[PDB]
RNA sequence: UUAAUUGGAUUCAACGCCGGGAACCUCACCGGGGGCGACGGCAGGAUGAAGGCCAGGCUGAAGGUCUUGCCGGACGCGCCGAG
C-alpha cells in the first residue's frame, strides 16, 4: 500500500524539557532564561561582552 | 445506596457532570481539562462493546484513564511498560484510577 | 516511479460509468463503492453514498 | 514648550555624565530650560553560574554583576530639541528612553 | 491505443513536428490529462477531442477495445515513434507514452489538419 | 521589559555574529569585525586580509552576508562594508591564524616562533605571549609558554587589558589549541 | 529489589556532586507499535507514486496492517561509494 507517516508531537511546552539555547544547542547544563536565553557554559566567555563584570 | 456511586445502570444515564461530586479531586480534574485524541479512540472502543456496533476489546498503554461506568464488566489490557495485564472492571472501581489496578513491578519487601 | 495499477474499464463506442463521481471535486475522480461508502484518493475523504 | 524626561541608562562609569551634560549640546538648537542630571539608583542585576561543569568536590562559583546606572534629565523645549536627542543615540553603551508629556 | 505492431495510417512528418508543439500550446487551456491510463479515460468518457499516442504502449491490458474506440468517438490519433519524443516536447518532461489534450482552444489550427489527414486516409 | 536589560539584549546579537564570521572567512583570512549598531541599520565593517573572497565573484558572498545578519539581528536593514587589515602583526587575531597555518603544515614549535614572536614585537607591543596547549604532537597532554614584555601582571590590571585571539589548528592526530595574546602599546 | 531502577563521580581531589527542577517530556535507560539512508552510481519510467483512502476487522495514535473497491500528478526506495 504505502509507507507510514510519523511526526514530532512531544509536549515540550513546560519544564526544563521545553528549553533550549541558541549558542550550544542543548539545555543539559543549568540553563538561565531571564534576560538571555543562554546556559552557564555560555556565560563563561559571553559575560564581559554583555558588560557583566568578574570583580566583586 | 451501595457500591461506589449508586446503582450501576442508573449512573450511566446520569453520566456526565453528576459523577464528579461523589469522587475526589483527581477524577473531576481529568474530565474538566480534556484529553488527547489517542484517549478519544479508546472511548470509541469501550462504547462499541457496551452497546451498538461490534466490539473492540480495549487496548491501552495509558494508565491515565479514570474509570467510567461504560468500562464496567469489560476486560482492559493495560500496558504497564513491560506487558499487558488484563483488568476486570467492577462497580466498586468507578471514579478510581486505572494505574492502581495493575502492578508495574513485582513489589515485595527487600531482603 | 511506477508499477503496477489500473482499475479503469474499457468500453467500445459507448460511454459507461464505472462508479460515482465526487460532487466535492466534480467529475474526474471516481468513488470506491463498497456497499454504501465512498472513498476518494484525490485528497482523502470519508463519504457516504448520496 | 513640552516637557521631556530623558532617562539615560548606561553600563559605563564615564559615559553617564558625559552624555548627560554634553547631551545638553545635542539638545539645544533652540532655547531650552534644562534640569541638571539627577542621579537615580544603580539597579543591579546578579546572575551566578558555576564555572565547574562537573561540580564535584570543593568548588568556587562565579557570581557576576552588571550595574546599570541611571540619570534622569528633564528639559522643557520645542519638538526640534527632542528630535536631536532621538535622532542619534550612538552604539549602546547608552540606552536612551524618552517619555513625552506636555 | 497503439503499438509498433499497429500501424493503421502513415503520419506525414510535416504534420508530426507541429503535432508535438500542438500539445504544448493547448496544455494551458483547460484540463490536460497525461499518461496512458489518463488518456484511456479521456476517450472512455469521450472528453478529449484529440489523443496523441506514442507507439510503445504495452501490455495488452490497455488494448482490447481501445483502438476502435477513438475512431467511433470521432477523434484522430497520431503517432509519435517514441515516448521520449512525446516526453520532451509536449510539456511533460519524463516520458509519456500517451497524453490527451482536453481543449484545443489554442491548438485548433493544428488539431483540425489531423482530422482530415489521419481521419480521411484511414480513421 | 527594562532599561537595565537593554545591554543584555543587544550585546548578545554582537556575540552571535563574531562566532559565525571568523569561521567562514578563513578563505580570506579573518581578523576582526567592527560592528557599529544604530537603529537606522547595522553597519558591519569586516576586517579581512583578502578583499576578493569577502566581496565574492559577483556579489556571491554579498548575498550570503545580507541573508545571514537578518536571522540573527533585529535590524532588517544591514549594510555590509569590507575594510582591509593593514597591520596583520598589530592584532592578535591574525597571528593566532598565521601561527595555525604554520602548525597545520608540520612547521615545529620553535621554527614558527621566528615569525610569530620575532616579527610581532618589531611591530610595537608592550608585551606578547604565545601559549600552545595540546599534546605537542605526542600522546600525552603538555603545554609550553613563551613570554616577552609585560602581559601578565599583579591583579586583573595588565592582563585583561589585552587584544586576544584563539584559533583552532586541526591535525589528523589531534587538535592543537592556539593562543596568541598581543597587548598593544599602552 | 524490579522489565529497567540510565550513566558518570567513588580518599583528600565522589556522595543537595553534573541533577540550582527527578510524573510523559526531561533521558541518556526500559518496554511495545511504525519507519528513514542524503549526493553521485547501478536495473527501473507513462506497465501510474514514493503520496492519499471509505467501512468494519486490528493499533497506546498511522489505510499502519487485511478483506475490499478506488484517485491526483509525476522519480526515488533498495543498496554500493560516501555523508
Amino acid at each position: 500500500m504505502a509507507k507510514a507517516d510519523y511526526n514530532k508531537r512531544k509536549p515540550r511546552k513546560f519544564g526544563k524539557g521545553a528549553r533550549r539555547c541558541i549558542r550550544c544547542g542543548q539545555y543539559g547544563p543549568i540553563i538561565r532564561i531571564q534576560g538571555l536565553m543562554l546556559c552557564r557554559h555560555c556565560f563563561r566567555e559571553v559575560a564581559p561582552k554583555l558588560g557583566f563584570r568578574k570583580y566583586e | 445506596f451501595r457500591y461506589r456511586g449508586y446503582t450501576l445502570e442508573q449512573l450511566m444515564n446520569m453520566s456526565l457532570e453528576e459523577l464528579a461530586r461523589l469522587f475526589p479531586a483527581r477524577q473531576r480534574r481529568s474530565l474538566k481539562r480534556g484529553l488527547t485524541p489517542e484517549q478519544k479512540k479508546l472511548l470509541r472502543k469501550i462504547r462499541l462493546a457496551k452497546k451498538g456496533k461490534y466490539k473492540k476489546p480495549i487496548r491501552t498503554h495509558c494508565r491515565d484513564m479514570i474509570i467510567l461506568p461504560e468500562m464496567v464488566g469489560l476486560t482492559i489490557y493495560v500496558h504497564n511498560g513491560k506487558e499487558f495485564v488484563p483488568v476486570e472492571i467492577k462497580p466498586e472501581m468507578i471514579g478510581h484510577y486505572l494505574g492502581e489496578f495493575a502492578p508495574t513491578r513485582k513489589k515485595v519487601e527487600h531482603g | 516511479m511506477g508499477q503496477k495499477w489500473k482499475l479503469y474499464e474499457i468500453k467500445d463506442g459507448k460511454v459507461i460509468r464505472k462508479n460515482k463521481f465526487c460532487p466535492r471535486c466534480g467529475p474526474g475522480v471516481f468513488m470506491a463503492d463498497h456497499g454504501d461508502r465512498w472513498a476518494c484518493g484525490k485528497c482523502g475523504y470519508t463519504e457516504w453514498k448520496k | 514648550m513640552q516637557k521631556a524626561r530623558i532617562k539615560i541608562a548606561s553600563t559605563n562609569v564615564r559615559s553617564l555624565d558625559e552624555v548627560a551634560n554634553q547631551i545638553k549640546q545635542i539638545a539645544e538648537r533652540t532655547g531650552v530650560r534644562m534640569s541638571g542630571p539627577i542621579p537615580l539608583p544603580t539597579k543591579r542585576i546578579r546572575i551566578t553560574t558555576r564555572k565547574s561543569p562537573d561540580g564535584e568536590g570543593s568548588a568556587t562559583f562565579d557570581r557576576w554583576e552588571l550595574r546599570v546606572h541611571k540619570r534622569l534629565i528633564d528639559i522643557e523645549a520645542d519638538e526640534r530639541a527632542m528630535r536631536q536627542i532621538m535622532r542619534i543615540r550612538v552604539p549602546e553603551d547608552v540606552t536612551i528612553e524618552i517619555e513625552l508629556i506636555s | 491505443m497503439a503499438k509498433p505492431s499497429y500501424v493503421k495510417f502513415e503520419v506525414p512528418k510535416e504534420l508530426a513536428e507541429k503535432a508535438l508543439q500542438a500539445v504544448e500550446i493547448a496544455r494551458d487551456t483547460g484540463k490536460i490529462r497525461k499518461g496512458t491510463n489518463e488518456t484511456t479515460k479521456a476517450v472512455e468518457r469521450g472528453q478529449a477531442k484529440l489523443v496523441i499516442i506514442a507507439e510503445d504502449v504495452d501490455p495488452e491490458e490497455i488494448v482490447a477495445h481501445l483502438p476502435p474506440l477513438c475512431e467511433e468517438k470521432e477523434i484522430p490519433y497520431i503517432y509519435v515513434p517514441s515516448k521520449k519524443e512525446l516526453g520532451a516536447a509536449a510539456g511533460i518532461e519524463v516520458a509519456a507514452a500517451s497524453v490527451a489534450i482536453i481543449e484545443p482552444g489554442k491548438a485548433r489550427d493544428l488539431v483540425e489538419e489531423i482530422a482530415m489527414k489521419v481521419k480521411e486516409l484511414m480513421k | 521589559m527594562a532599561i537595565e536589560r537593554y545591554f543584555i539584549r543587544e550585546a548578545v546579537r554582537e556575540m552571535l555574529i563574531d562566532e559565525f564570521l571568523e569561521k567562514e572567512l578563513r578563505r580570506a583570512g579573518y581578523g576582526g569585525l567592527d560592528i557599529k549598531k544604530t537603529p537606522l541599520g547595522t553597519k558591519v565593517i569586516i576586517f579581512a586580509a583578502n578583499p576578493g573572497y569577502v566581496i565574492g565573484r559577483g556579489g556571491r558572498r554579498i548575498r550570503e552576508l545580507t541573508r545571514i545578519l537578518e536571522k540573527q539581528f533585529g535590524l532588517e536593514n544591514p549594510q555590509i562594508e569590507v575594510e582591509e587589515i593593514k597591520n596583520p602583526y598589530l592584532n592578535a587575531k591574525v597571528q593566532a591564524v598565521r601561527l595555525a597555518q604554520a602548525l597545520e603544515r608540520g612547521i615545529h614549535f620553535r621554527r614558527a616562533a621566528y615569525a610569530a614572536l620575532r616579527a610581532i614585537m618589531n611591530n610595537g607591543a608592550r608585551g606578547v605571549e604565545i601559549r600552545l596547549s595540546g599534546k605537542l604532537t605526542g600522546e600525552r597532554a603538555k603545554s609550553i609558554r613563551f613570554y616577552q614584555g609585560y602581559l601578565a601582571k599583579v591583579g586583573n590590571p595588565a592582563e585583561t587589558l589585552v587584544s586576544k585571539g584563539y584559533a583552532q589548528a586541526l591535525l589528523k592526530l589531534g587538535v592543537i589549541g592556539v593562543k596568541v595574546a598581543i597587548m598593544p602599546p599602552g
